[PDB]
């Protein structure tokens, strides 16, 4: 998980925001799965009561 | 009415500028003589007349 914070502060000082009292963080991954058998994954459908 | 006020959400609010003047002035030369023969001063009564 790569976290970028940015408080308020010079850091999000700006033309557009000289003052700089805006601040955000955020958060991103990676993801993807391979199969190699297929064959030995089960899988039983049916319905369940309430 | 003039003052400077801001909000939580401060952005492009109150600007300012500055000026500058510039002053000058000039050079003069002067002068005088005087001129004398040499009888003058050597058959003159006075003698420190220099």
């Amino acid at each position: 998980f790569t976290v970028m914070t940015k408080m308020p502060g010079k850091e999000t000082a700006d033309r557009n925001d000289p003052y700089g009292e805006t601040g955000f963080s955020s958060i991103k991954w990676y993801y993807g799965i391979l199969v190699k058998r297929p064959e030995r994954l089960a899988l039983i459908k049916t319905v369940a009561p309430l | 009415s003039k003052l400077p006020l801001l909000t939580e959400n401060g952005g492009r609010v109150n600007r300012v500028g500055f000026t500058r003047i510039a002053r000058e002035g000039s050079i003069h030369k002067f002068g005088f003589f005087y001129e004398f023969t040499q009888e003058s001063i050597d058959f003159d009564s006075d003698d420190g007349l220099m």
